[PDB]
């Protein structure tokens, strides 16, 4: 009963069983500050049964530093009471409540308990109970630029899935008598030692088809071993193996036990001696708060720092910790005790929400057990950070001023950022900017662009939108929501509905880009990422890239004249199958799904386009007769869809669907088996239908079968939609119409001048004239995966399953068909929160203007395994040109709008280089090998005039520069790379 | 992209391909029209086959789209000109030049591969009735690939 219209992207990460178990779990959350509200929001979006909040402390101004459900009108009201109402709107299936008082026994009502902003004594009291009653316990803490997470799921936690990867499967070539299983040619199994596999469709060794898992002993990238199969048989041929995943048992220790001997998780391996320091530091923080009526050390206070360090020494001595305390780091923890950053809150809230989901669903590998994190590299160094600057000012930015100071607040308040995209990452970034106070000054401004609209499936991880907003523009809704969160952003945000690309350079031109301070990408495709990267490189603006995929995520920073661009790296491309595999010889469900998509396009989209173009373009036939690769196909499509097979009712649509069933699932298979019989052999004597090729069998239409009826219904409905007829769904009419159908005879054909053009002309003149059909159009079918009433996914699923039945492939359901055909990218709210936190932690580095490349960090993480890693950005490559150091990426030539000859002479006389090629855009302006006449015609022309002449298009009035790519050779004839040219018009 | 394409074009210009001649269409560097000469020891002898090459925006990180324009009677080439070449669909790497692709296509024309065909009827004729396949190939290369 899962609402797949809302959890579409999340089910591809978790699954149906995981979410079913998740929707029966109760979560208690103690503490309703920024971290608590982040965790609660992520849990509510995830879809747990319910959430209960406990926070009786009255609201204060500083709490607004990272709490975005609190307004300045709520000062003096308990935080939970004012947060429950706003949390109840995120998801309609997840009730949210509040409890005024907590008792120990009450904790038995909840599947998971999350604790924030609670002293260590209360945490011990709660854990002593939750541990022995088998209740998952998570404790999170955020102090300035430091964070801590602790997980305790009980002594006998059972983890079904430990990495989140799909089970490995593959096709076997041969299995020896000693269990040596070999993969097909150039096929890697990917297994690891100790794995379990089950075999099926094994020839010569039926015993392995029972399904009992067997151990794996990897002997190489292409072969492994399963042990002794002597009794079962001597040798096995072909077959498919599938990995089997077995549950693991994880044993956690209580908080009291693990304080003495903790088990650390290391988010970074460059600093492996810190977590032992933070372990003492946080306990000292708790002790200090206990000794000062719950008051943390004041910001940048030396006396409190000394007292805190004395507490740290006492704690280290008491616990017999044989670790030398680092005074600088510990006192830094002391200074930022009262810090409250929205980026740290987002990062830790995403992590903790993922841990809660792990506790409820028993999936993925949890943190075991202490996770201490810091982003101390983000602390500004170009401003004054002292007790005077960091003292509170009685404003909503106190939690941030306590870490960065007022001068850095003034720096932030005058930012001019540009956010590309308004998806999940866009919404999170806008929330973080609103909380941080970005662009709240006189000279600040925010610009956000996105051309898409809000859909139902987007509400599962884009918390700034509501069901009443479905169908509206993302950018406007996001701007309004963030202006509601921070009223100071009223009039400081501009929203565009423009796609960022070559066609929008009149809006995002030189004037627009010259005023920015940084650009943040929130896109989902590589084309726009590359375009924005090129624009930033040209204008020399910092860029913040971030991406997610399921539970994985990464963030990258591009700094002018310091690091390399986004396009300097290469990622794996998309896998496209061979045309021969799809056309005739499929062996996986993906091939059949691709074939079904092609069939959909060729049946309901292309012929309609041809018919419409014929009825509109007066000279379409002549152009097609010599332009298209198959004019006969176009003419046949036009004839069939206009006169020959034009339906007059829905019964004719049903008959057409039956005919197409015969055409595509019964006759083409007969032709293929006539060309290549099942007993045929290759040129080397081996059987033809062996290995990757499966012998098909024609299908006979059975009305009672479910797949056949589904295909007929979908095809008839789509044909009626094409012709605008009234479709029906009652099986009675289909069964009545299809009963009286006589299949035309079909026998495979063995085969065995210029008159063809005469036949084409005869067909052409047989068509009705366009003038006789004015105002008549056929509606094409534009593929839409997200709608379940247009019969698109239904048709694709039916066709794919029928073709799988042809080739004896295991059919898939509509869920997997929608996943594959729609190119759906799995997405999660927790990953979005984590990437937003990391990007906002790099943003403060960008604002401070840090120069060294070691101070920036590109981040990668995988939440299914609890892996976090950070690495320095790659420096931009250097080069030697004319005995000078040139940056390959961030350097350019600035030249006037001189003539081509003058440009060549300048490059010859200044750089001592001979120009051999000059191009602009996708046109070759000048080449050394062109005939002399062409050059003599082109040489005395200006660059702008030359570009206009070659591209046959006048330059736009808003165009102010030209980017030219030049390849030149040195005096000796050696090719030397040079930076691009920036011609100023 | 542009620099790599121009380097390939210059390399073609410096050393003639003899049996091939590729060049940009008009002045566009992302659309080439290549020519292939039928091998002497093949049914397509004395034939000129025109191919259209479309370099993707991500070249050389994505394979160029190569499609025959002249009609050819080959087991691995269909009516739309699509070529069953492994180096153009999933084996593509940013290390293969257009000269290598043209050489591969010429070798394919030299000897077809009927065991993994793209046109099952032509492959069946090739495997069963070789003489009729030869006659049909000669007829097609005389009717379409000449003049
Ligand atoms: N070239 C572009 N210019 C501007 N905005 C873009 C561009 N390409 C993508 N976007 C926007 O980037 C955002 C990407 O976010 P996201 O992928 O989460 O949303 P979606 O694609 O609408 O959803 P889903 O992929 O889950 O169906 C979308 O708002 C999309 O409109
Ligand atoms: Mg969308
Ligand atoms: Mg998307």
């Amino acid at each position: 009963t899962i609402d797949e219209g809302l959890y579409s992207r999340q089910l591809y990460v978790l699954g149906h069983e995981a979410m079913k178990q998740m929707s029966q779990s109760n979560v208690l959350i103690i503490g309703c500050k920024g971290l608590g509200v982040e965790i609660a929001k992520n849990v509510c979006l995830a879809g747990v049964k319910s959430v209960t909040l406990y926070d009786p402390q009255p609201t204060r101004i500083e709490d607004l530093s990272s709490q975005y459900f609190l307004t300045e009108d709520d000062i003096g009201v308990p935080r939970a009471k004012v947060t429950v109402s706003k949390l109840a709107e995120l998801n309609q299936y997840v009730p949210v409540s509040v409890v005024d008082e907590l008792s120990t026994e009450y904790l038995k009502n909840f599947k998971c308990v999350v604790v924030t902003e609670t002293s260590l004594t209360k945490q011990l009291e709660i854990n002593d109970f939750t541990h022995k009653n088998h209740i998952a316990y998570i404790a999170a803490d955020s102090r300035g630029l430091f964070g801590s997470i602790f997980c305790d799921f009980g002594e006998n936690f059972i983890c079904t899935d430990t990495d989140g990867n799909e089970p490995l499967t593959g096709m076997i070539a041969s299995i020896t008598d000693d269990g040596v299983v070999t993969m097909l040619e150039e096929t890697r199994h990917g297994l690891e030692n100790g794995d379990f596999v089950k075999f099926t469709e094994v020839k010569g060794m039926p015993g392995l088809n029972d399904g009992t898992p067997r151990k794996v002993e990897v002997k190489g990238p292409y072969t492994f071993s399963i042990g002794s199969v002597k009794d079962l048989g001597s040798a096995g041929y072909n077959g498919v193996f599938t990995q089997v995943k077995v549950p693991t048992k994880i044993s956690f220790k209580s908080l009291r036990e693990s304080l003495k001997d903790p088990e650390y998780v290391y988010p970074d391996f460059g600093k492996m001696m810190r977590p032992p320091q933070y372990h003492i530091a946080f306990q000292a923080l708790s002790a200090f708060a206990d000794a000062h009526e719950g008051s943390l050390p004041r910001p940048r206070n030396d006396i409190d720092a000394a007292e805190f360090f004395e507490f740290c020494k006492k704690i280290a001595s008491t616990l017999q910790f044989d670790v030398e305390l680092d005074e600088k780091l510990i006192k830094e923890i002391s200074y930022q005790a009262r810090g409250d950053l929205v980026a740290m809150s987002a990062f830790l809230g995403g992590a903790v929400a993922q841990e809660v989901l792990k506790a409820t669903t028993s999936k993925f590998y949890p943190l075991k057990q202490y996770f201490y994190f810091d982003s101390l590299e983000s602390l500004p160094s170009s401003v004054t950070i002292s007790e005077e600057t960091c003292k509170p000012r009685g404003c909503r930015y106190d939690g941030q001023i306590a870490v960065f100071g007022s001068e850095f607040q003034e720096k932030i308040a005058s930012l001019s950022t540009f956010l590309v995209g308004a998806g999940a990452i866009g919404c999170e970034m806008l929330k973080n900017w609103a909380m941080m106070g970005v662009a709240t000054g006189e000279s600040g401004h925010i610009s956000v662009t996105d051309m898409d609209s809000i859909e139902k499936s987007n509400l599962n991880r884009q918390f700034l939108f509501r069901p009443r907003d479905v169908g509206k523009l993302k950018s406007e809704c996001a701007s309004t929501a963030v202006s509601i969160m921070n009223p100071s952003l009223t009039g400081k945000i501009t929203s565009y509905q423009e796609r960022v690309g070559p066609e929008s350079e009149g809006i995002f031109g030189d004037e627009f880009f010259e005023k920015l301070s940084l650009v943040t990408n929130a896109l989902d495709n590589v084309e726009a990422r590359m375009y924005v990267d090129r624009r930033c490189v040209f204008f020399e603006k910092p860029l913040l890239e971030s991406g997610t995929l399921g539970t994985k995520g990464n963030t990258q920073v591009v700094v002018p004249h310091l690091t390399e661009s986004y396009g300097s790296s290469q990622d794996p491309p998309e896998k496209s199958f061979p045309i021969c595999t799809l056309k005739n010889f499929p062996n996986r469900i993906e091939h059949t799904i691709a074939w079904a998509r092609d069939l959909f396009e060729g049946l309901f989209k292309q012929p309609i386009d041809n018919v419409n173009m014929y009825l509109s373009s007066p000279n379409f036939l002549e152009t097609s007769l010599k332009t298209s690769s198959n004019p006969r196909e176009v003419l046949e499509n036009i004839r069939d869809y206009l006169v020959t097979e034009k339906p007059l009712s829905f019964e004719e649509c049903i008959m057409w669907a039956r005919l197409q069933f015969d055409k595509f699932f019964n006759n083409n298979i007969q032709q293929l088996l006539f060309n290549f019989p099942k007993d045929s052999v290759t040129s080397t004597g081996q059987p033809f239908w062996s290995g990757p090729k499966r012998a098909p069998t024609p299908l006979s239409f059975d009305i009672h079968n479910r797949e056949h009826f589904d295909f007929i219904v979908a095809a008839a409905s789509l044909y009626a939609f094409n012709y605008g007829l009234k479709s029906e769904t009652d099986p009675a009419i289909y069964e009545r119409v299809l009963a009286g159908y006589n299949p035309p005879p079909f026998a495979p054909k063995s085969g065995i001048a210029n008159k063809d053009k005469q036949e084409l002309k005869s067909i052409a003149d047989s068509l009705p004239p366009p003038s006789s059909l004015v105002g008549f159009r056929l509606t094409p079918a534009e593929f839409e995966k997200d709608d379940d009433s247009n019969h698109h996914i239904d048709f694709i699923t039916a066709a794919s399953n029928l073709r799988a039945m042809n080739y004896d492939i295991t059919p898939a359901d509509r869920f997997k068909t929608k996943f594959v055909a729609g190119k759906i990218v799995p997405a999660m709210c927790t990953s979005t929160a984590v990437v937003s936190g990391l990007v906002c932690l790099e943003l403060v580095k960008l604002v401070d203007g840090k120069k060294k490349i070691e101070e920036y960090k590109n981040g990668f993480f995988n939440l299914a395994i609890g892996l976090f890693t950070f690495s320095d950005p790659i420096a931009s490559p250097k080069m030697k040109v004319n005995g000078k150091e040139i940056d390959k990426i961030w350097d350019r030539y600035n030249l006037p709008d001189c003539t081509l000859q003058e440009l060549i002479d300048y490059f010859q006389k200044e750089e001592g280089l001979e120009v051999t090629m000059l191009s602009s855009g996708v046109s070759l302006l000048y080449a050394n090998f062109q005939p002399p006449k062409k050059l003599a015609e082109r040489l005395p022309l200006k660059i702008s005039e030359l570009v206009e002449q070659i591209t046959k298009k006048k330059l736009e009035p808003f165009r102010k520069h030209l980017v030219l790519e030049i390849c030149c050779d040195d005096a000796n004839g050696e090719d030397v790379e040079v930076p691009f040219i920036c011609i100023k018009l | 992209a542009l620099k790599r394409i121009n380097r390939e074009l210059a390399d073609l210009g410096k050393d003639p391909p003899s049996s091939s001649s590729a060049g940009p269409v008009g002045d566009d560097l992302f659309h080439w029209q290549a020519t292939i000469m039928g091998p002497a020891d093949s049914p397509y002898a004395g034939g000129v086959f025109f191919l259209s090459i479309h370099f993707p925006t991500d070249y050389p990180f994505k394979p160029p789209k190569v499609n025959f324009t002249t009609r050819i009677y080959h087991p691995n080439i269909n009516s739309n000109g699509s070529i069953c070449l492994d180096i153009l669909r999933d084996q593509w790497s940013p290390a293969l030049t257009i000269s290598k692709v043209l050489l591969s296509i010429s070798s394919l024309l030299t000897d077809p591969n009927p065991d993994d065909p793209l046109v099952p009827e032509i492959a069946h004729v090739y495997k069963t009735d070789r003489s009729r396949y030869e006659l049909s190939a000669r007829e097609w290369t005389r009717k379409y690939a000449i003049g």
